[PDB]
């Protein structure tokens, strides 16, 4: 063409920088992105420490399983507005909730009138209903049980919930926790929520989160090829 | 408490009294001026380049003080630097957390200032012994999201973070010298001066506010939007500036009388405000909506004079050269794009 | 309580700021109009430079 | 910063050996590099260029197609193989570095060079004056001709001028046609027109002093001047 | 010219109204699912570019067949036989081309199901190699016939549906369809059953199937639909093939199989848009 000598050793340079960056740019679209979400207490760090880590502002957790890179992200210590930086986070595989079944007799600080429960109700009411996670799975995870069950025994749950004509044990209760959970969901035809009880071993919980990327995976590709 | 409600009553009744003197001292509006000068009748712009090669969305963008080279930010972690008249590019600088919502250009062409998620500013030199591009600073001193920065000169930045509050740092000692306070809501969003001694910050709740960066404390402040400020700009003269918002509403204040002129509404917008830029004489107005198009709002007659739709999402940053030559577009779509 | 210096913190910074001089609206806008229309030449995007000049040509 | 070169000796025509020339201190990876002959009290001549990432390689016309180049990124290291050698090729030898995007300086770091002896159109730089004496503390023009214009479409020159004092290699002293390079004192200046360009230096020091080179970069068989030798 | 009244004789070969409406029909469907495909900005991964090359190629069919029909008739004597072969030649292009179109859709499924990915981004080389070949072929197998196998001197050799013809080249265009529908058989019935062990046992325990029914519904509904359609055109194409000469008297009254197989070119697009509910919303909306 009509370039000079060095105009066109230029052109050579943009050549390799855009080959970097579709190099690098296939390489971070392969791994499933993940945010974390929850209230102060609701066993986000226990979750944090029990599943496998390898790796002020955001904190990114980076780890490995059954050939699958997850990176977590667990906006916590952000006190800004949620509204304006939340939009950051639209492409996104799943929304992992933390919830604390014992938290439910604990009132809130600064407050006495106010249940901590209620509290995460309305917060998972407000990320659901989301004009932005529309279309992302949600995974919700119970963490304490054993607490929740001593507490359940000593203290009747009429006390958080107004409205209860169960028995006071922990089986029909859980079912009912989850119910009223799984409720607080407008878009009902478009994204699940897959509900689980946080146990002692490692294995189980990533096993459950690794099912519901495979099937959050599975139903994306389906909808990628008109098939469903 | 009596002194409480006392210092109340006395706040209010001076606010008041602001007011009062504020509204006095005007006579006419701006638009019953403006009534015997020509409208430009339509500004006609086609592209002219395509800057492809980004693959998230767009969230900053600078133009250089040169009128050729430009810096790009996005959500995948690039800090491309473009060469607006070939299209080539130059540096590929990447990041350590790929959240970035800001990004500067040093004016005399050396550094380049990021911000993002994680409450840090980095500052990179572009014009090292070696043929990389390294981290020659790391300022660490905000709690909320830094949400822009502004090189006030090679070796001094201008920061507004998300705890409703600013800081004026030095790069060599790495410790910031003065913080602006002040703000009830998320600062997101602040301009320089022509002459870089005083600026401009907009918060998260329907207010502006004046900054000088010598004795450090506010000397002005501005209101009469509804929602929240999104995007300021100055004046090419530098005693007036255009602030945008969310209620598909921007308005134009002026600094010697602090009261507003002029507002640009329209009844067929209901979209927010990203972006707020002016011409090289002040002239046209540029400001982009999140409805996927611009817009090329007159600045004297209040009147739609344009539309840029070449865009197919939300239009994030939008940047007018220093000779006014051209404008750079930058939306959600991973594509930038160059308006003459 | 606390919130007495809060408040006389606001009151301070209002009683300073109005003391500040004001200007008439329609020196501002004379002023505006005149800086608007006395670089009006030199604005590319307001009379659409040729060809010949253009930078951007594609 | 540090380039070193190794092998070079006596050899005989027929066979010869490869010059080996390491780097250790930047970017090897995304630099492309020239070697530069230089005859014994004689002019330097451009030999070869390979471009970064070995996409793009130039031979110079009088060697074309006898001598190879290679690189090694793993240990940023520039091979140079010669299969015969004549008697004309008794020279030293300097491996130089260059990068090209908008606003960089090409020819900044030259090297050391080693030495090689052996048993036994293109545009045409002219220089003014072989010699000229010159005591210290005087403004002295030296003038470089060209045999066509220089200046492209684009709006600038690729005129750059070299430094050479006896006993090391030479450096860069303006590149393109005006800008002055990191380093060197703003003493130096230079001007041109498109054909015959200058460079003025206000006042001359004991430092400053040696051979001045003038080289053109508007096409890839690059070539230099005669050389201009600055006399106390 | 004479050639073509002596082999009418020697064949024997010496209610039409509707067909043009069912082609007018299915020429509205086809431009306006292009129209959709081609104002919506959305629809622009590589995915809904081979729905867009079926449309072209249905559409093509049915401007094809509408054309056969209209200039056939009466006018068959005095028609010459280079017009006459070019547009048999017409007739059988497009229908290859449909055939090849499904088949570049089921094999693109296919390769997007059977590798898992996160993102849809794609290359386009196999895009484009898939619709040059679907293409190309087609061409070919349509303008092979006149330039060799075409029984325009063996009198004994030509078909009896329509004569000008040469009964190997009938038999091989059967073999080929028969291997392209074993393949879209074969092709899908994997897909299903990776669809379903892939969500059997890897993702076995959740508190929170219908998946894998739904998937079985729309893989059940386009094979009947396609096979149904296709089988009686091929059953008399071998019968034909079989059958001797002027002793089948169901072999000339051949017009009805093949304006049925051409309706169901007009109605795969139907199946084709009304599965995925976006597409259905897109539609809707225009
Ligand atoms: C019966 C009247 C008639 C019939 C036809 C037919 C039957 N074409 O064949 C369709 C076909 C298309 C494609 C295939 C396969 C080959 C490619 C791979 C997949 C499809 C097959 C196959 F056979 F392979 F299934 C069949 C054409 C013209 C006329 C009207 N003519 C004028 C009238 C007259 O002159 O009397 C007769
Ligand atoms: C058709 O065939 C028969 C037998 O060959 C022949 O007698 C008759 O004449 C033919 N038709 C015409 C138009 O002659």
């Amino acid at each position: 063409c009509t370039l000079s000598a060095e105009d066109k050793a230029a052109v050579e340079r943009s050549k390799m920088i855009d080959r970097n960056l579709r190099e690098d740019g296939e390489k971070a679209a392969r791994e499933v992105k993940l945010l974390l979400l929850g209230a102060g207490e609701s066993g986000k760090s226990t979750i944090v420490k029990q599943m496998k880590i390898i790796h002020t502002g955001i904190v990114e957790t980076h780890f490995t399983f059954k050939d699958l890179h997850f990176k977590m992200f667990d906006v916590g210590g952000q006190r800004s507005e949620r509204k304006k930086w939340i939009h950051c986070f639209e492409g996104v595989t799943a929304i992992i909730f933390c919830v604390a079944l014992s938290d439910y007799d604990l009132v809130l600080a600064e407050d006495e009138e106010m249940n901590r429960m209620h509290e995460s109700m309305k917060l998972f009411d407000s990320i659901c209903n989301n004009k932005w996670f529309t279309d992302t799975s949600i995974i919700l995870f119970l963490n304490k049980k054993d607490l929740f069950e001593e507490k359940i025994k000593k203290s009747p749950l009429t006390i958080c919930y107004p409205e209860y004509a169960g028995s006071n044990t922990y089986e029909e209760a859980a079912a009912y926790i989850q119910c009223q959970f799984e409720d607080l969901n407008k878009r009902k035809d478009t994204k699940e929520i897959y509900t689980h009880f946080t146990c002692a071993t490692d294995t189980k919980n990533v096993q459950f989160v690794f099912d519901a990327v495979t099937d959050v995976i599975i139903k994306n590709n389906l909808k990628d090829c008109g098939l469903f | 408490g009596s002194e409480l409600d006392q210092l109340r009553q006395e706040a209010e009744q001076l606010k008041n009294q602001i007011r009062d003197a504020r509204k006095a001292c005007a006579d006419a509006t701006l638009s019953q001026i403006t009534n015997n000068i020509d409208p430009v009748g339509r500004i006609q712009m086609r592209t002219r380049r395509t800057l492809r090669g980004h693959l998230a969305k767009i969230y900053a963008m600078h133009w250089g003080t040169d009128s050729r080279l430009l810096v790009s930010a996005s959500q995948d972690g690039k800090l491309i630097i473009w060469d607006s008249y070939t299209t080539n590019k130059v540096h590929a600088i990447p990041l350590r957390s790929s959240w970035v919502m800001t990004c500067a250009y040093a004016p005399s062409g050396n550094y380049v200032a990021c911000g993002g998620l994680d409450n840090i500013c980095s500052i990179y030199n572009l014009k090292t012994r070696e043929g990389n591009v390294r981290v020659s600073r790391e300022l660490a001193g905000h709690t909320g999201y830094l949400s822009c920065c502004r090189f006030l000169d090679d070796n001094q930045i201008v920061t507004s973070s998300g705890d409703t509050t600013c800081a004026l740092w030095d790069i060599e000692t790495g410790q910031q010298t003065t913080t602006f306070t002040g703000h009830t809501g998320d600062v997101m969003s602040l301009s320089l001066a022509p002459d870089t001694r005083l600026f401009v910050s907009g918060a998260c709740d329907a207010s502006a506010k004046l900054w000088d960066v010598r004795e450090g404390m506010c000397r002005q402040t501005f209101t009469g939007h509804e929602s929240d400020i999104n995007a300021i700009c100055f004046f090419p003269n530098g005693n007036a500036f255009a602030t945008g918002s969310d209620d598909a509403t921007c308005r134009l204040f002026d600094l010697r009388a602090d009261q507003e002129l002029m507002t640009y509404s329209h009844d067929n917008i209901i979209c927010g405000i990203t972006s707020v830029s002016f011409s090289k004489s002040g002239r046209l107005l540029l400001a982009g909506y999140d409805d996927f198009n611009c817009n090329v709002w007159d600045a004297l007659k209040a009147d739609r004079a344009g539309v840029l739709a070449g865009h197919d999402n939300r239009v994030s940053c939008l940047g007018v050269t220093d000779d006014g030559m051209a404008v750079a577009t930058g939306s959600w779509d991973s594509f930038l794009k160059i308006w003459n | 309580t606390a919130s007495i210096a809060q408040a006389r913190k606001l009151v301070e910074q209002l009683k300073m700021e109005a003391n500040i001089d004001r200007i008439k609206v329609s020196k501002a806008a004379a002023d505006l109009m005149a800086y608007c229309e006395a670089h009006a030449k030199e604005d590319p995007l307001l009379t659409p430079v040729p060809a010949s000049e253009n930078p951007f040509r594609e | 910063v540090q380039l070193v070169e190794s092998g070079g000796g006596l050899v005989q025509p027929g066979g010869s050996r490869k010059l080996s020339c390491s780097a250790s201190g930047f970017a090897f990876s995304s630099f492309g590099m020239h070697w530069v002959r230089q005859a014994p009290e004689k002019g330097l001549e451009w030999v070869a260029y390979i471009s970064s990432g070995s996409g793009t390689i130039y031979y110079a016309d009088t060697v074309k197609g006898r001598f190879t180049i290679s690189r090694d990124d793993p240990k940023n290291t520039l091979f140079l193989q010669m299969t015969s050698l004549r008697s004309e090729d008794t020279a030293m030898y300097y491996c130089v570095r260059s990068i090209y995007y908008y606003g960089s300086s090409p020819f900044d770091f030259w090297g050391q060079g080693t030495t090689l002896t052996v048993s036994s159109s293109d545009i045409v730089m002219t220089q003014a004056t072989s010699s000229v004496p010159v005591t210290p503390g005087e403004s002295v023009s030296i003038s470089c001709r060209s045999s066509k214009s220089l200046l492209h479409s684009n709006g600038n020159t690729y005129l750059y001028w070299f430094l050479q004092r006896p006993g090391q290699s030479p450096q860069l002293l303006i590149y393109r046609m005006s800008n002055l390079a990191s380093g060197v004192p703003d003493r130096f200046s230079g001007s041109g027109s498109g054909t015959a360009f200058t460079l003025t230096i206000s006042r001359l020091e004991a430092e400053d002093v040696g051979v001045y080179y003038c080289m053109q970069h508007l096409e890839y068989p690059l070539t230099f001047g005669a050389g201009t030798k600055l006399e106390l | 010219y004479d050639i073509i009244v002596r082999h009418y004789n020697y064949t024997g070969k010496l209610t039409s109204v509707v067909f043009i409406l069912i082609c007018c029909f299915i020429i509205l469907e086809n431009i306006f699912v292009l129209l959709t495909i081609w104002k919506t900005k959305k629809f622009h991964r590589p995915m809904y570019y081979f729905i867009g090359n079926l449309a072209l190629s249905d559409l093509l069919a049915g401007v094809a067949y509408t054309a056969n029909l209209l200039l056939s008739g009466a006018t068959t004597y005095k028609l010459t036989p280079a017009q006459w072969f070019l547009r048999e030649g017409s007739m059988f292009v497009a229908l290859s081309a449909s055939v090849f179109s499904l088949l570049a859709i089921a094999i693109e499924r296919y390769i997007t199901m059977l590798k898992m990915k996160l993102h849809n981004g794609s290359n386009n080389f196999r895009l484009f190699l898939l619709i040059s070949a679907c293409w190309v072929i087609s061409l070919i197998l349509g303008g092979l016939p006149i330039m060799g196998w075409n029984c325009i001197s063996a009198l004994s050799s030509c078909s009896t549906v329509l004569p000008l013809y040469h009964k190997h080249y009938i038999l091989f265009c059967t073999t080929v369809f028969t291997l392209l529908l074993l393949s879209i058989v074969i092709l899908y019935c994997r897909i299903y059953s990776l669809v379903r062990t892939r969500s059997r046992r890897l993702t076995f325990r959740k508190n929170i199937s219908e998946k894998s029914l739904a998937l079985l519904k729309t893989v059940i509904i386009v094979l009947s639909v396609f096979i149904a359609c296709w089988a009686p055109l091929f059953i008399l194409l071998l019968l034909d093939v079989g059958c001797k000469v002027k002793t089948c008297d169901i072999l000339f009254r051949a017009e009805y199989f093949l304006v049925l197989a051409v309706l169901n070119s007009g109605t795969n697009p139907i199946i084709y848009t009304l599965t995925n509910k976006e597409m259905r919303r897109a539609f809707i909306r225009i």
